[PDB]
Formats: C-alpha cells, structure tokens, sequence
C-alpha cells in the first residue's frame, strides 16, 4: 500500500519541486506518512533536496541577522518596521521572527530529515544560531534594564511624574506652553502593554511609574491638544498679525495664565467653550 | 396535502429552490430564507409580467404556460397560473 | 389605483387633472413611454407651454418651474414629476 | 416668475410571505398537482440533459492579465517623504479616498497630515492633484465611507481622537469629533467601520478600536461634538483563552488591538486582531464589566467570548467572507496569512506569503474563492483558491525602490477594481483579470466544501 | 424646440427617441459570431433530438 | 456551413421559426417574413435586457446564459450573447 | 461608475461638462434629489438658465428642450437627464 502512495507522494512532490516553501508545506501537511520507515526510503532525494533548501535557508537568516543586528531600527539595513512600534519593540518582535523561522526549521529536519550526516553539521549550526538570538535579545534587556531605571530617575525631565509636579506651563523666556508629562511616557505606556500583551513579567519599578502615567496620560493628551493648539495659534501669527486675535485668544489665554482631577476637568471644560471661539476664529485668518 | 407535495419539490434532483408567488405578487413559504424569499419573489414577478406581456404582444389569442432561465451559477424554472407562479431552481449539471 | 401626494404649487384643478391622466394612460398602455407622453399632450393641450413629464419608481430631481404650477405624486408603487417651464 | 424645486422617491416596501390559512388552500393544492404534473417530466429533462456541455456565453472583453494605469499622490505631503496606509471606496463607486501619516518609529505626531479624494470617473482626473484635499494638525490614519452618502467619511487619529468629513460641503468639510472626553480613546487607533443604529437601522454610528485595547461606538450631534453608547475594554484576565497563553497579567492590564471584520449575515458578530498576536471573537453584548480604573460615561465591558490560535507576534488585519457567515482570514507580522472558522480554535489553513512583514487581507467582492494580500518587500498578491490549494495565483510589484506597500480595498460596485498604497506617499489601482472579476463554477458549494474539509 | 422620449431600463439599446444598417457590416461577418451560431444551432440541435427520443 | 444547419433546423418535427439579432431589436438572419421577424426579434431584445437585469437583481455576482418560453400554441427558445443573438421556435411537446 | 449613452443634440464642451457635474455629483451625493441639485446649479452658473436635471434607476420621461441643448445618460446602474427649456 506504501509503495503505491509513495509513487503518488514522489509524482506530487515533483510537481510542487520548483518552490521550498510549497516543498516545506507539502513535507509538513504529509509529515506523518514521510516519518514512516520504508516511504523515508523511497524519497531519499527527496529528503536530502529538502536539507539543502533549509541549509540555505539557515544561511539566508544568518546573513540577515549579520547586517541587521547594528544597523538602525526600521530602516532597510536594520531590523523590520511594523505600525506605530518603537525601537525596542520592533527589535524584539523582528527577533523572534528570526527565532521562530529558525526553530521551525530545525524541528521540521529533525522529524523528518535526522537520518542525514549532513543534518547532524547543520542542526548544530541552527541551534547555536538560535542560542546567539536568545543571547542578544537577552543582552538588549540587560541595557534596557538599567536605562530603564536610569531614565525613569529624571522625573524632572518628564521621564517619570510626581503627582506634586506642575500641570502645564506658559514659559515667560520662550513664550511657549509646555506640558511636563514626556513623550517618551506615552511611548513606555505603549511599550509595557505591548510586552505585557506578548506575555512578557513587567518589573515592579516599572508598573508603579506605568500606574501614575496611565491617569496622567488622560489629562496629557488633553493638555497636549491645548498646548499644540496654543504654540502654532502663536507661530501662525508674527506680532504684525497678533493684537486683533490676542483679544479672542486672551478668553483663552486667561485660563493658560491660571495654570500658574476636579480642578483641571473644571478647567477643562471653561476651556472647550473658549475653544469653540478661537478655533473658529484661527480658520479664519487661514 | 400541501407541505407534502413542498417536501416532493424540495427532494428533487440537484435540486435546493422553492417559492410559490400569488398574481397579487405576494409570496408563499420555501426553503430559501425571508430576505431571498422576498428578493426572488418580488424580481421574478417583475420579469413574469413582462413575460405575459410579450407572448400576448406575439399573439394575443395565444398564452404562456412555463419558462427556462439558464445562467453561470445555476437554473431557474417558473410556472404560471390563475392564482399562483412556482419559482424552482437547479444547481449546475 | 391608489394616490398619494406631496410637493407641489398648482390650483387644485391641476392636480386632479395630473391624477386623472396619468390613471388613464395607465390603463391605456403597460409602457412608460405612452404615459410621460400623454400627460405632456394633455397638458399641452388644456393649458398653455410649456410642460415636462417624468414617470418612474425611483428618481430624484432638481428643476426650475414657473409659479403656479410644479407637482410630484404617486400613484400605487409608480411616482411621477411634472413642472412647466419654457 | 421662477421658481426651484426638489423632489425625491422614498425607498422601496419590503414585501412578506403570507401564511396559509388566509387563502383558499384548496386551489393551491390543485395548481400544485397541475404544476408537479410537468415540473416532475421538465426537471428530470433538466437533470439529464447534454445540452448545455462546455456551453458558453461573453458580456466582457477577456483582458489577459492583472494590469493598471493610474498614480494617486499630494506633492505637499509627498515633499515632506510622508508615508501613508488608507484606502476607502464610496457608496457611488466614484471615489477613492487616502490618508497620510508616518508611522515609521511611531514618533510622536505634532506633524502635519492630510486626507486625500480621487473621483476615478472624473474626465478632470489628474496624478498629482486630489479632488479634494482636508489637513488635520496630527496624523491621520483610517478612512471608512459611510453605506448610503459617498461624501461621508470617517478616520481615527494618531492621540486618539475621531473625526468624521462631509465631502458635500468642502468649505466646511469636517465637523463631526469627539474633542476629548473620559468617553475616548488616548493611543493610536486605527480602524473605522459603519454600523446601524439599533431599532432605527436607516441611520448609522461610527465604530472605532485602538492599541488602547478598547472598543467604542459612536454618533454626532451639534457643534464639534461626537457622543458614545458602547464601550467595550480588552482586559487581560477576562477574556476565554486558548491554551497556548499563560495564566495573564494583571487584568487592569488591557490588550490592544487594530483590526474589525464583521460576519456579514448575522451583525452581532465581529472578530478582532490584538497585540498580542491572538484573533478574538466579539459579540455587541457581552455583559460582563471590565473594572478598569479609567471613567467613562458609559461603563467597559469585555467585548469577546473566543480566543483562535495565535500568529507568531501582532495582527494588523483580519477579513469575514461575504459567503459564508464563519469564514475570516488574518494577517501579521510573521510572513504568514491564515484562514479560521468561527466555530473552531484551530486555522483551517495557514499560509507563507513572504521573509520579510505583511499587512494587508481582502476577500473578493465577486468569487468566493479569491482572497489578496501586500507585503512589506514593496508587492501586491493574489489567490484563487480555487485553482491551488498552495500556490499564490498572482504576484505584482508596486515599489521599484522596493520600499514598503500596505493597503487593499476592492471597489464597491466596479468589482474588477483593487487598491494598495505605499511608503513612497502614493496609491495606485489595479485592474484584474477577468477569472478575478466573474463567479467561476460551483464556487459557494467548493466554498462550503472547503470548510467541512477540515471540520474537527 | 425639440421633443425627446427616454427610459432606464430600456426597451431595447435604442434608449431614445424624437418625435440594411451598417451595424451588420461587422455583425454579419464577424468569425466569432458565425461560431455561436454553429454552438446555438448544436444546442436547438440537441434539444429536439432529446424531446423527439422523450417523444417517440 | 452555417445555413445548412438553419436548414437542419427549418426540417424539424413542428418546426418553423428561426430568427437571428444585431443587439438593436433588428434581425441578419431569417426563416420568415420581415415585419413578423422584426416583431420577435425586438420583443425578444426588450425581453433579454428585463432578463439579464433580473439576473443581476436576483445576484449580481451571476449571468444570464439561456432562456426558454413556453406558449400554448407554440415554445420559443432563446440563446444570447454581448452582440448577437438566436431565437428558434417550434409547436409544443 | 463608467458611462452608457444614445441621444444626440448638445455642443461637445456641453457634454464633457454635463458628464464631469454629474461625475462631481456621484461624489457629493446619493440621495438623488441633491446629485440633480449639484448638476443643475453648476449649468444654471455657467451656461445661460434655466436648466433642469432628473436622475433615477428606474423611470420613463418625456420633455421638449431648446436647440443645441439636451443630453441623456448611464452612470453604471443609475440614470440621468439634463435640459434647458426656458
């Protein structure tokens, strides 16, 4: 009964021949009968072309991983951008592509291919391939642990808050209004969740910052929206074009001066009614 | 008597349509869902008009008595009468 | 057929004549044709130029019209549209 | 004197089935014999027929091969070496509508963003300049076009906020938004779908999801104003899991998420691709509440009760088969695309469609069987699967830089019509060969066939 | 002034109207349509023969 | 070649119409008289247009192929294309 | 949505204008009443007024126009006419 199914497994294997990926997915949907003693057999030529596919495979994953793993995150030479991740997040994700494609690679062989004297020199190369991936992504979280916490000890800065640090601030020597929650903040947000939603332990220093910043983040976007608002409001106008505006502006302005949760929403929605004003009005001068 | 002769219907060969239609243009229960009841019956009673239409716009002393329509996914049957038209469809043989 | 009515500036004279024929055009022929272009020869005819029909189960429009007469009506699932100008 | 006028024809009864009592039964019977009498003799004729063997019919002229002629891109944004991934198409089939922002280390937003119309009808089409042009002071990326008006278009926003444009009024062409409210989002979102209003289903909302992990929906009223009435959250411990996941981390802990496909028969249910590389199944009346710590006018709630078996890192699409209500395909950043039931946790098939990231999933509009797919290598791709069950039917080259592609949208009435777009500030349209564009033979049974192959 | 009679869906393609053809040229003459004609008459062929074996 | 077989078909049991159309209501072939193939032929292309209509109604993802009408007095058999047509009519069976 | 036609009286700039309104129109539009509303305001600003202009997926008309002015057209499924009279 073999005999006659492996004619017809060796016929259809000829037909997909051409392509490692269809020859890998056939190998794979057919990974029980291939296993068997006598069919292993009968496609011995077979079985070693599908080694040389996936040793070349190990050789292109390397090379990869040789110009990527010090080039810039995102760009074509370094590791591969998906949407809206950071560096970090992206180096991580890109990482366990590679550990992936190269695990599946070595468990396929190992099934199916373990017979070979060249598989025994290739799985050796593969599994020490994907311990130097293990290693260097570990490396990467041995930096990122210590400027992590080295960061986050810059709450000044915004890199981290005190619940007694100031709202928003109209900065008399620039003119400019700031706003003291960082972006890197919401960056950390995105990057905790993201870590905890792949599965990853988040350390307690971490949370704890991650707890504050999530209450925060709230009232920061609002106050971002403000202060974006306010400082191109400002840049569209040189002082040529201000003192007709700086009359609408000066409603909302007066509540930009008070800034020197029930006090702020309070605020808030005084300034959404001054906002229907001056949002009117700056598409006007547009 | 009748969801019997319905069952006779529904058992034929390559067979899955049923919809009987009343000449005020209203349908009758089938084995398709409302929203398709609803769509064949309506569009089919349009078409059936212009059917009627046309072989009386041949001969006015003749009358029409069944129809074919054969297309890419599968064939439509109808048969008109007094009170009533079957819709019937074939999947593709 | 039933009838059914909406917008419109005409005397009521006008309209009746609009709902009397079209009904019977509508019984007069089974094609579109025949019914737009009776309800312009009749009104053509009774009134002075210069008239424009439309008859259909879906349309939507936007035309100028002369005051005192436009009106759109429906009569059962068929709706009709007819204005002066010209 | 003159006068202008407007009139318009309401929309069409829907008619019912009667029940049987009414009428005069006995004269049904006896048109049913009558009538069985000769569909009894007509239907064995037509279940034994040779005539109709290798028979064929033409209405369109057979164009050979998936080719295009078109080039859609604002030289102010592609100046500034924006990216963009948004394609739309109207109710009217007309337009194409676009979105630029860079998401390339999703570096925060104070740059400039634009929304981009192409009418494709237009005898005053032209590359480099939109039929309609709108700015938004932070980056702009979703478009969804509402099911009825062609005009109204809906887009989620980098900083969370939602806004909606009328393209009918283009002096004044958006004024429907959420400001900022505790009811919103605060990370990027991106995904818009139209949805009914519940009892008054002529009317519709806008749905939105973000990396925030919540789901929301909501409608417009006065002045600068958007208000919510679902709102759903991704806590992490709530949800029904597959056992591939660990025991989860802290449920004050939300998951996020960006993908929507409803199963278009029965619109409770929806399906969702997360952050966490795991496709969730999602109802629009899961009751349980979600106690995260966040206010909000409407309180959260989970949104799912199934969790499939996951890709190898985060999901950017997910698209339910307009055939067969149980059918969705997914795609993310593992080079992999895979197609699940909603009846079981397993993928019916799994796919390699590239080395380097994917995002992009489409299912034809016409056939059943055809489904496409973009790549981040800069490519376009096509599978009939209906004439492989592992070989990709068509592949297409957008970028010549090679520098990324991400969109597909398949046109809403010119069915032979597919969009994508790319890094490179820019969308182009494709016309597909006619064995894309016309149902092929037994499609929805093969379909069908296809599902129960693998039911277990 | 002119008078003009239009409809959607048509009568026919002339979709128009006021109050041999050259369009035969190709249509006559066309190989591919004297082909549907052989595949036309094969099929009415087939169905007589097919309603004459029921019949006889 | 082609005008043996309208022959063939002229030949048949009860047979007697054959008429061919140019997608403008108007006929290239027949068996018959001008005036009387002129009435099929334009009442079959008003009729083919309302059918391929319903069929895209019915799902727009379908085409029409074939078309049969059955009278009392006669049966009219119908086979269309983008830019010609053939109409065959016989006495019933 | 790609154009189907048979009628002939208008300018050819009249054509390719009444065919980019109404292109315009599909954009702005579905409910027909105001995609009419769109091609009729734009040929009463730049020819000489009075225009009217209809637009339905199922309807028969008949209307009389002045000379040099009248078109009659498919969009996909959809149909529109356009005319000055007055």
């Amino acid at each position: 009964a073999e005999q006659k199914i492996a004619g017809k497994l060796k016929n259809y294997i000829s037909e997909i021949q051409d392509s490692p990926q269809q020859l890998l997915q056939a190998f794979l949907k057919y990974k029980e009968l291939v296993k068997r003693p006598t069919i292993s057999k009968e496609l011995m030529l077979e079985r070693e072309t599908l080694l040389a596919r996936l040793v070349d495979s190990i050789k292109d994953f390397r090379l990869d991983f040789e110009n990527r793993c010090r080039g810039i995150p995102g760009d074509a030479s370094g590791p591969l951008s998906g949407k809206n991740l950071s560096e970090v997040v992206n180096s991580i994700v890109w990482v366990r592509q590679l550990e992936l494609k190269v695990d599946d690679t070595i468990k396929i062989a190992e099934a199916l291919l373990s017979d070979l004297p060249g598989f025994r020199c290739f799985h050796q190369s593969a599994k020490d391939l994907l311990d130097q991936l293990k290693l260097y992504e570990q490396e990467q979280f041995d930096d990122w642990s210590r400027d992590i916490q080295s960061g986050l000890s810059d709450s000044r800065s915004g890199l981290c808050i005190e619940a007694s640090s100031r709202i928003m601030e109209l900065d008399s020597n620039d003119g400019l209004l700031k706003v003291h929650y960082s972006d890197r903040l919401v960056i950390l947000l995105r990057e905790v969740r993201q870590l905890s939603a792949l599965g990853f332990v988040i350390p307690a220093k971490i949370q704890q910052v991650a707890n504050i910043a999530q209450k925060f983040c709230k009232q920061a976007i609002i106050l971002k929206q403000v202060a974006h608002f306010y400082n191109s409001i400002d840049q569209q106008m040189i002082q040529s074009q201000r003192p007709m505006m700086l009359q609408s502006a000066l409603a909302f302005e007066q509540i930009i001066k008070n800034s020197k949760p029930k006090e702020l929403e309070g605020y808030i929605q005084k300034l959404q009614n001054a906002a229907e004003r001056l949002a009117t009005e700056n598409r006007k001068l547009r | 008597e009748v969801e019997e002769t319905l069952k006779r219907l529904q058992s034929q060969k390559g067979v899955q349509g049923i919809i009987v239609v009343n000449t005020e243009g209203i349908p009758i229960k089938s084995t398709m869902d409302n929203p398709t009841t609803t769509q064949y019956a309506s569009l089919m009673h349009s078409f059936i008009l212009k059917a009627r239409s046309t072989v009386r716009d041949i001969d006015p002393q003749n009358d029409l008595t069944f129809l074919r329509i054969r297309s890419k996914k599968n064939e439509i049957m109808v048969a008109p009468d007094k009170d009533y038209f079957l819709i019937v469809i074939q999947n593709p043989t | 057929r039933k009838a059914v009515i909406k917008n419109a500036d005409m005397s009521e004279e006008m309209q009746q004549d609009s709902v009397e024929c079209a009904t019977q055009a509508l019984e007069k022929y089974n094609i579109e044709k025949d019914i737009a272009a009776h309800i312009k020869k009749e009104f053509d005819k009774k009134y002075n130029p210069t008239w424009h029909c439309i008859v259909g189960r879906n349309f939507g429009s936007y035309v100028t019209h002369e005051t005192k007469h436009f009106i759109y009506f429906y009569l059962g699932q068929v709706a009709i549209l007819l204005f002066k100008s010209g | 004197n003159h006068v202008d006028a407007q009139v318009q024809t309401e929309a069409p009864v829907p008619v019912s089935v009667q029940p049987p009592s009414q009428y005069d039964i006995p004269r049904l019977a006896a048109f049913l014999r009558r009538v069985e009498a000769m569909v009894i003799r007509e239907l064995n004729k037509n279940w034994q027929s040779h005539a109709f063997d290798g028979f064929e019919v033409n209405w369109t002229e057979q164009q050979q091969m998936v080719s295009c002629l078109y080039t859609l891109g604002y030289p102010p944004a592609q100046a500034q070496g924006l990216h963009v991934t948004s394609i739309s198409w109207n109710s009217t089939g007309s337009v194409v509508a676009c979105a630029y922002g860079r998401l390339d280390h999703g570096d925060w937003s104070t740059l400039k963003s634009f929304v981009c119309a192409w009418n494709l009808d237009r005898r005053d089409l032209r590359p480099q300049q939109p039929s309609a042009v709108v700015e938004v002071p932070s980056a702009v990326l979703c478009l969804a076009f509402h099911p009825t008006q062609p005009s109204h278009v809906a887009g989620g926003l980098y900083s969370g906020e939602v806004l909606v444009w009328d393209l009918s009024r283009l002096e004044d062409p958006l004024l429907w938004r959420t400001g900022l409210t505790d009811d919103t989002h605060t990370d990027p979102v991106s995904q818009v779908v139209w949805l009914p209003e519940p009892g008054h289903s002529h009317r519709f909302q806008v749905l939105s999801v973000a990396t925030d992990g919540k789901v929301l929906l909501w409608q417009g009223i006065g002045v600068g104003q958007l208000q919510l009435t679902e709102g759903f959250a991704l806590v992490m411990q709530q949800l029904p899991r597959s056992t591939k996941l660990k025991k989860h981390p802290r449920g004050e802990t939300e998951v996020g998420a960006t993908a929507v496909a409803f199963s278009s028969f029965d619109p409770r249910l929806f399906i969702l691709g997360t952050e966490g590389g795991f496709p969730l199944k999602c109802s629009l009346a899961a009751g349980e509440a979600a106690l995260t710590r966040m206010p909000s006018s409407v309180p959260l709630r989970a949104p799912a009760q199934f969790t499939f078996s996951p890709h190898g890192g985060p999901i950017y699409s997910v698209s339910c088969s307009p055939f067969h209500r149980n059918l969705f395909l997914s795609a993310g950043t593992d080079g992999h695309v895979h197609l699940y039931s909603m009846l079981q946790a397993p993928p019916l098939t799994s796919l390699q469609l590239s080395l380097k990231y994917l995002f992009a999933v489409r299912w034809s509009p016409v056939r059943p069987l055809v489904f496409a797919a973009a790549s981040g290598k800069g490519d376009v791709q096509l599978f009939d699967l209906q004439k492989s069950s592992q070989k990709p039917t068509v592949l297409i080259k957008q970028t010549q830089d090679e520098s990324p592609v991400y969109c597909l949208e398949f046109n809403s009435q010119q069915t032979q019509l597919l969009a994508a777009g790319d890094a490179q500030g820019t969308v182009k349209v494709w016309q597909l060969s006619t064995e894309f564009t016309e149902q092929g033979p037994r499609e929805a049974e093969d379909l069908d066939c296809l599902a129960a192959e693998v039911a277990a | 002034t002119r008078e003009v009679w239009t409809q959607h869906p048509g009568e026919s393609t002339v979709v128009s109207g006021g109050s041999s053809d050259a369009v035969v040229m190709p249509k006559i003459d066309t190989p591919r349509l004297c082909s549907f004609l052989r595949a036309a008459c094969q099929v009415m062929a087939v169905l007589l023969e097919e309603d004459r074996l029921a019949a006889e």
